[PDB]
Formats: structure tokens, sequence, C-alpha cells
RNA sequence: AUAAGUGGUUGUUUAUAAAAAAAUUUACUUAA
RNA sequence: UAUACCGCCAUCUUCAGCAAACCCUGAUGAAGGCUACAAAGUAAGCGCAAGUACCCACGUAAAGACGUUAGGUCAAGGUGUAGCCC
């Protein structure tokens, strides 16, 4: 998946830029995992990070 | 015998068997195809098996300002030269066994969605590097002839577009695919529509059109919605510049009636200013995200009118059952609103 | 800065006047009427797209409304002059064999072009193959007859539209004006009418071509001072 | 480039729109003259239909 | 349909030389003989031995100047002499051409026991008569 | 306006590719 | 193994057609493209034709495309694939 193919991509609540990519810029919604393709593992970690 | 030996051209022509009755009418059905190898490729004039060094041909003529004499590489030295020659051949072959990753379109073996690059540059320096070209359909169509019989042609449908409202499509017919891609690609840029877009991301109103037996119900949506529409429409929308829309295709789904109808519906898309001018009244946008803020999107540049348009209490509009069906939570398709990749 | 001066003094100046070439003086409703421009075909030949322009039927002979012919004729002449002034290639197309000599002469006299002969397929849509890759196509096409010799629209009317070339056209009551940029409803059969159109389009072109010269001489005087 | 769709819009609208889009880099020689002195009716292609039923031609007889 | 020494039409994209572009019914009409000797004249001898020599030399030259020949050899004989007129390309080092001229001439003179000369005529590219 | 019956079986369109080899000392004999 | 082929041919052919590249038509379907007082076709090439051989402008040769018949020929030679090597 996008996150798991680049080790330098750390899904942290501090990495705001990365987090922004995975949220709608118009509706303020976190994309579903099938939308971006991030595995179940990373999407949950991402969800936590977003929150 | 020395005199029975032929040339590489004669040898490969026979060995490859490109011509013959097998090729015709697909009588031969052996997919495995050999390829001509140029066996002169790595060959150096003067280089032989014995390893002699001929001054002026195989080795340089002069050494240290002196003419070299006939010399022969050592046995151990010749082994390296022959061993090295084997390595280069193998690595040369290695390059041609590497499989190239062809970016796939709608499917792995499908031509739809694949890109053909920009249209070829015109005769008088006309350039089309702004435009992209995606294939919409490849079909082997046949006719019967008195002499041969089943004659294959390729009919190809492509769409071109710069992503800024200008787009077109054309059919290409030829016996070879690559000759039909050219014809279809280059003929399309001479048949460009301009598709007006609302805010350069969607359409102005909702479009309900029927081209022959194909129905297209297109819906204007907000931003972020994305292209939730038939895989051929998303392709054409990416070439026009529409980024958020919904369309359902009913009836027949002939790729060519879907395309010719999609472009026709979008061509009759009435703009907000064209509307203001036709009615001579302000066009006020009401957004739920902005409360009752009356956003005027277009005003009649000419004279404004004074008589409030009569508000008919009961609108005599013919509704679509599926729209109302879903509105009332009666449509329960296990396939609608499924999680899909971003388009 | 030569672009600002050249563009303004030559290209933009004439487009700022209602009648820069005074083409309204070239014709009058009395002149049109005396040339039998109001005489149309019979009512059984009528095209339904030519109805707006028909004043009526006088004993089953459509009478073209010369009041609209005048307003249309001025618009067609004005466009022609502006294009002749702008160094545009003007092609005169007809197939009425009675007037092929007249129209070919008139085209030579005003230094323009005529195609009064069998129109070969692709002259316009396939010109870079029929002539050469650097050929320049007409910027304006004047149809003095818009129907071919089987009473159907000349193929060039459609091909001009495909090539984005504006057209001027004399449209009788049996003709199809939907694609003609500047239709001029009037008789295209009577020699008096055809002579008049040739006289008008010749003058408009000639006059416009001189004035293009008589406004670059002023550029020369202005250039010195 | 150009658009040979003689049945979609007019030469003006098509040209105008292609200039806006950036396809046609140069306005054709006739464009400015048309824009200044447009014709009474825009030359848009229409298909001639037959009059069925009670539809009649509005042309009257000159008496 | 006849096949002998005909280059078929193909798709207007095949470069062919004047030599290749002519079928055997043009050999005394629009083109000449690639060899000239007296063996095949009425009353003359040794046509066979001339013919074996000509088949070898063409083969010899084709492999001795690999990839260089731009057309067919012209073989000539005058008395005791033998002339090989090649049209070659301009890709090999002139040093290599001189090596090969000196080599071939010498080797062939000792093989066929006669004075043998070799006249090269370089061209940039293969002269195209027609695109079949 | 005569009459003319029959022919085992079987069969077709899965996707693009490329080379170069090459160039230092441009005129003697001579001597210790 | 001619049903993997080159090479050389039979056959229609005692034929006149095969056509790349374009443009147009059909609502941008498979396809189609003709009128000379002409109405959408322009077409380079290849055949035919022309030229040449024989005693002529005649005749006879020769020529005769693309394809059709997996037509003939692995036994002219060469050769892909498979097999034999006391
Ligand atoms: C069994 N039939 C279907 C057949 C098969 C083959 N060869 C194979 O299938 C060989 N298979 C291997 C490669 C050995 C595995 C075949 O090779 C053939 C044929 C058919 C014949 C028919 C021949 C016939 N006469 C001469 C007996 C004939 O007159 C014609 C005709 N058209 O008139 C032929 O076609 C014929 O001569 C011919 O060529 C055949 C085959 O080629
Ligand atoms: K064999
Ligand atoms: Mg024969
Ligand atoms: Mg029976
Ligand atoms: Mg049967
Ligand atoms: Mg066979
Ligand atoms: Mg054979
Ligand atoms: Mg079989
Ligand atoms: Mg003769
Ligand atoms: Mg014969
Ligand atoms: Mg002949
Ligand atoms: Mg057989």
């Amino acid at each position: 998946c996008p996150i798991c193919r680049d080790h330098k991509l750390h899904v942290d609540f501090r990495n705001v830029k990365l987090l922004e990519q995975f949220v709608c810029a118009h509706t303020g919604i976190i994309f579903y995992a099938p939308y971006t393709g991030v595995c179940v593992k990373q999407h949950k970690r991402l969800t936590q990070a977003i929150q | 015998s020395f005199f029975t030996k032929l040339t590489a051209d004669e040898l490969w022509k026979g060995a490859l068997a490109e011509t013959g009755a097998g090729a015709k009418k697909g009588r031969g059905k052996r997919t495995k195809k050999k390829k001509r190898k140029d066996l002169n490729r790595g060959q150096i004039i003067g280089e032989g098996r014995y390893g002699f060094l001929w001054p002026g041909l195989n080795v340089p003529l002069m050494k240290n300002g002196a003419v070299q004499t006939i010399a022969q590489r050592s046995k151990e030295e010749q082994e390296k030269v022959e061993a090295d020659m084997i390595q280069q051949r193998e690595e040369w072959d290695r390059k041609k066994k590497m499989k190239v990753k062809r970016e796939r379109g709608w499917s792995g073996n499908s031509w739809g969605g694949i890109s053909l690059g920009p249209p070829d540059p015109g005769p008088c320096g006309e350039t089309y590097e702004d435009f992209d070209t995606r294939i919409l359909e490849v079909r082997n169509v046949f006719t019967m002839t008195a002499k041969e019989g089943r004659k294959k042609s390729i009919r190809v449908l492509v769409a071109v577009g710069n992503g800024k409202g200008a787009a077109g499509f054309s059919i290409g017919k030829a016996t070879d695919r690559m000759d039909a891609f050219r014809k279809a690609k280059n003929r399309a840029v001479h048949h460009l529509h301009y598709i007006e877009r609302y805010e350069d991301h969607t359409i102005f109103h909702d479009i309900s059109l029927r081209f022959k037996r194909t129905h297209i119900k297109m819906k204007k949506q907000p931003k972020g919605y994305g292209l939730r529409c038939h895989r051929a429409i998303i392709t054409i929308c990416r070439l026009i510049g529409i980024k958020d829309m919904y369309a359902k295709v009913s009836g027949s789904i002939n790729m060519l009636s879907l395309t010719q109808g999609l472009f026709r519906g979008l061509s009759r898309q009435e703009t907000h200013q064209q509307l203001a001018d036709k009615k001579g009244l302000h066009v006020v946008e009401i957004r739920e995200e902005c409360g009752p803020l009356p956003i005027v999107v277009a005003s009649p540049r000419g004279p404004l009118r004074k008589d409030p348009e009569p508000e008919d209490e009961v609108p005599d509009v013919k509704l679509d059952w599926e729209d109302v069906k879903t509105a009332q939570g009666m449509k329960r398709s296990v396939w609608s609103n499924l999680k899909r990749a971003a388009t | 800065e030569d672009s600002t001066d050249f563009n303004d003094k030559i290209l933009n100046e004439p487009l700022k006047h209602s009648d820069f070439f005074n083409v309204k003086e070239l014709f009058s409703v009395r002149s049109l009427f005396d040339a039998r421009v109001h005489l149309g075909h019979k009512a059984g030949c009528r095209h339904r797209f030519m109805e707006p322009y028909i004043f009526g039927s006088r004993l089953d002979h459509d009478i073209i409304d010369l009041e609209q012919t005048a307003t249309h004729l001025q618009l067609a002449l004005n466009f022609t002059a502006h294009m002749a002034y702008r160094k545009g290639i003007i092609l005169f197309i007809s197939r009425n064999r009675q007037f092929s000599y007249l129209i070919e002469n008139m085209a030579r006299d005003c230094g323009e072009y005529a195609h009064t002969r069998y129109f070969r397929g692709g002259m316009l849509t396939n010109a870079r193959l029929l002539f050469g890759p650097t050929v320049r196509l007409p910027d304006l096409i004047i149809f003095l007859h818009t129907l071919n010799n089987i009473f159907e629209p000349h193929v060039a009317v459609r091909d001009a539209a495909k090539m984005n070339i504006p057209t001027v056209g004399i449209v009788d009551t049996n003709c199809n004006p939907c694609l003609i940029t500047y239709p001029v409803p009037g008789n295209d059969d009577s020699p008096l009418a055809v002579h008049l159109y040739c006289r008008l389009f010749q003058t408009a072109i000639t006059r416009a071509k001189e004035k293009r010269q008589q406004v670059e001489a002023l550029y020369r005087l202005q250039g010195q001072k | 480039a150009g658009s040979r769709l003689e049945t979609v819009g007019s030469i003006f609208s098509r040209t105008r729109d292609l200039v806006r889009a950036g396809v046609l880099k140069e306005k054709p020689l006739w464009f400015d003259v048309y824009d200044a002195f447009p014709p009474l009716r825009e030359p848009v292609f229409q298909r001639p239909r037959v009059r069925y039923g009670k539809a009649k031609a509005p042309i009257q007889d000159i008496w | 349909k006849n096949r002998a020494a005909r280059v078929r039409v193909s798709k207007g994209d095949k470069p062919v030389t004047y030599e290749e572009a002519h079928a055997p019914h043009y050999i005394a009409h629009r083109k000449g003989w690639l060899s000239l000797h007296t063996g095949n004249l009425d009353g003359e001898d040794h046509a066979a031995e001339r013919t074996v020599e000509d088949v070898f030399l063409r083969k010899f030259m084709w492999g001795t100047f690999p990839g260089c020949l731009a057309d067919q050899l012209v073989l000539k004989r005058r008395g005791n002499q033998l002339e090989i007129c090649a049209v070659v390309l301009r890709q090999l080092s002139p040093h290599k051409y001189y090596f090969l001229v000196g080599y071939s001439e010498t080797l062939l003179s000792y093989f066929y026991k006669c004075p043998v000369r070799l006249h090269l005529q370089t061209v940039p590219s293969k002269v195209v008569y027609k695109y079949l």
C-alpha cells in the first residue's frame, strides 16, 4: 500500500502534511481504506493519527 | 560443400516461415514465434577462432610508430576473448527477455483506458502536446470478400482532450491496429467540442439524454464527490476536465452510442449566464453549507426584468421513478454505493 | 512599439465605425426592385427555412421581402469590404452555367478568385493534399448560387462550415440558408439580379482594397513626422 | 487545429470557444470582423422537418 | 505465377536497387550481365570453369567484406586478367578496406593463378531505385 | 415451360523497441 | 513433417484488378464513395497498358499483380521442428 512501500512515511499525529492527504479537503472526512488502498493496519493507525 | 551454403537472409526467411499458407486465414495456430537474430551483431572483422592478430584489420596497424607484424594471442589469452564474447551475447539476450510493465487500462488485457500520447504534430508545425488520447474501444470487425474471404479490419474509438473543456472523439478503421490508432487519434483533434464546466469541476445542471437506445442520466454533484460513473465516462470526463459527477447508463451500452451521447448531452449544457440572459433575471445559488446567503452566480448583462416569474405551486415535471425510489429509501441494491478506489 | 500602432491604425480603426466603407450607398430598394431581386420561385418549391424572408405569394409565386434583403445585403457587403480590406482571399462559387463567364471575369477584375466549375471532393477539407501543405484557404466565400445543378445545396457550403470559413450567399426561396453566415434573400436566376450582385461585390471589394492602400499612405506621412 | 463539427454550434461559437480553451492560438482573419458586425441570425445547422397535421406555412397570398 | 529473381511488391516501403528491381526477362533489355567473359560465346570453351570461379568469388567477396557490399559484383575478364568491381559502403575504416583489397587480391591471384584486381567504389548509402 | 437426387467430419486472431568499429608523434641521410 | 518453410512453379490468368496515405458519407454501425449540361472523392505505388524480342504499327512470344486451391515439390539444393548415431 502507499504507506507500506516507503519506510520514510511515518504516520504520526505530528506529520500533519501526510495526514491531510488522507482527509477530504472539501468535506473533512477520512477516506475509506478502499479509497486510497492503505491496508487495514495503516488505515487504523492513520485514523488514530487524524483524531 | 562450400557451394551449398546460403546467406543469412535466405536462411532466416526459410526458418522463420513468416510467409506460407499457415499465416493466411489463421490456418497455423502455433503462437510460439521465433525472432530473427542478427548473427553478425557482435562480430568484428578479422576476429577468428585461432586468435591471430592482423595489423591494420583486427589490431591497430602501427604500434609505437612502428608497423606491427602478424601475431597470435596466447591459448590462455584466447580463452578469455571467447569467454567474454559469450557473456556479451547472453547479456544482450538478457535485455530482450526482460518483460516491460505495460500500464493497464480498464483491465489487464483491455485497450480501453490506455493512453496513446499526444496527437502527432501537424504538417505546418501545428502541435497538440496539450492533448491526451485514451482508447475507448478496439474491435475486430469483418467483411467478406470474393477472393480472400473473412477480411479483418480494426475499428478503434479514441477520445482526445486537454483537460480544459476541449475534447473530441473519432473512429479509426485499418487492417493494422497501429494504423487505426493513428487515424483515430489524429482525426479526433479536428472534431473537438468545448464542454462548459461549472466552476471547472462539474456540469451546470443535470443531464438526462437518450441517444438512440442508450440512456445517460448525469447528475451535478459538489466537490469531493468524484467521478462515480461508467468506466468510459470517467475516461472522457478526465479528458474534458470534469472532476465530480454521477451518471447512470441504461438501455444499450454500446461504447459508441455512449460516447456520441455523452458528448451531445454535454454540448447542450446551458450555462448560468446563458440562463440569466434567457430569463433576464438573477440566478441565485442557495448552498446548504452557507445558510440563506444568496450567492448570485450570474446576472443578465442586458436589461433586468421586474415581473416575478409565476411560481406554479405544483410543478408539471416528469420525474424518474428510480430517483424517487431511492429518495424514499425503496431502492436497496447491494451494488450501489460500494466502496471503490478514488477516480 | 510597432504592434500597437500597426494594429490600431490598420486593423482596429475600421472596426470602430458603423459603415467604414459606405456600402449602403451602393444599392437601394428601388435599385434592388428594378433588378427583379424580389422575384422568387413558386410556392411548391419553397424551403421552410426561407419563409421568414418571403413577403408573400403573388399568384403562387413567392415574393421575397426586399426590406430584409436591404438589411441583409448591407451586412453581407460590409463583411466583404472588411475582409477585402484585411487582405483576405475571397472565393466566388457558383454552378449556374449561364453566369460562369460573368462570375469568372468579375473575380479576375477585382483581383480575387472564382470556382464556377465542377467542385471536386475535398477542395477545402483536403486542400493540403490537393494543393500542397502550405496552401492558404479562402478567408471568405461568396456564393452567388447556393444550389448545385441538381437543385441541392452546393457541397462547398457545408465544407466551408467544416473549415470555419465564413460565407456570403444569395439565397432564393428554394435554397437552404441554415449554414450560410450572411444570407442575402434575393433572386439568383434573373440576369439583372446576378449582374447587380456582381457589380456590388466587385465595387465593395475594389473600394475596400483601395482604402487599405489609402490608409497606409497616411501611415507613410505619419511615419515621417 | 479547428473543429469540423459543422452541425454543432456555428463557426463563431466553435472558434470563440476554441480560442478561450487555448486550442486555436490565433483568432482567424474573419473573427474580429464577425464579432463587430455579426449577422442577424447565427448560422446554426437545423434539419428541415415536414409539416404534419394542421401545421401550415405562414406565407399569405398577396391580394 | 513466376518467382525467379522477382522482388515482390510489398507495401511501398521496401528499398530495392536497380539490379533487384528487374526480373529475368529484362536481362538483355534494361540491364546487363554481372559477369563478362568469352566462355558462353559460340565456339568458345571453358564456360563451366568460368562459372564455378564466378560462384566462388561472389561468395568469397560477400564474406570477406562483411556488411560492406552495396550491390552485386561486376566480374570482368580480359585475356589473363580478372577485374572485380565492387560497390561498397562508407562505414569501414579505409585502413580496413586497404587491408582487404590487398588481402583479397593477393589470395585470389594465388588461388586462380592469374592477375586479379579489385576496384572499389564507395557510396554513402545503398542506391535506391524504387520503393516497392 | 421435359427431366437435373446427393455431398461424414472439422476450423481462425492475447498485442512495441531500437547497438557501434576509428584516429599521439604532419620530411631526410648522419654521427658521438 | 510440403499442414513449419525458402527456393522454383501449377491454377484462375483465354483475368483487371490490388491499393498505402488522406478526405467525405452513414445520428461518427458492419460498411460506402457513382452521374461530364457531373451530385465527394484525391490517390503515390503494383499489375494491365506502354516499351522491348522475333520478320512490321500485324501476329507470335514474353509479361501477367494482390490473392485463391494448407495446390506441387523436405527425393534439386538449403532449412525450422522431431527422430537415428554399432
Ligand atoms: C487429413 N487431411 C485433412 C490433411 C492433412 C494434412 N496433414 C496433416 O494433418 C499432417 N499432420 C502432422 C503434421 C503429420 C501432425 C495435409 O497436409 C492435407 C490434408 C488433406 C489433403 C487433401 C489432398 C487432396 N488429394 C490430393 C488427396 C486434394 O486433391 C486437395 C485439393 N485441394 O483438391 C488437397 O488439398 C490435398 O492435395 C492436400 O493438400 C491435402 C493436405 O495438404
Ligand atoms: K527438413
Ligand atoms: Mg507460366
Ligand atoms: Mg442419401
Ligand atoms: Mg456439407
Ligand atoms: Mg503446399
Ligand atoms: Mg510451396
Ligand atoms: Mg490435419
Ligand atoms: Mg505487339
Ligand atoms: Mg506465355
Ligand atoms: Mg506488358
Ligand atoms: Mg497438401
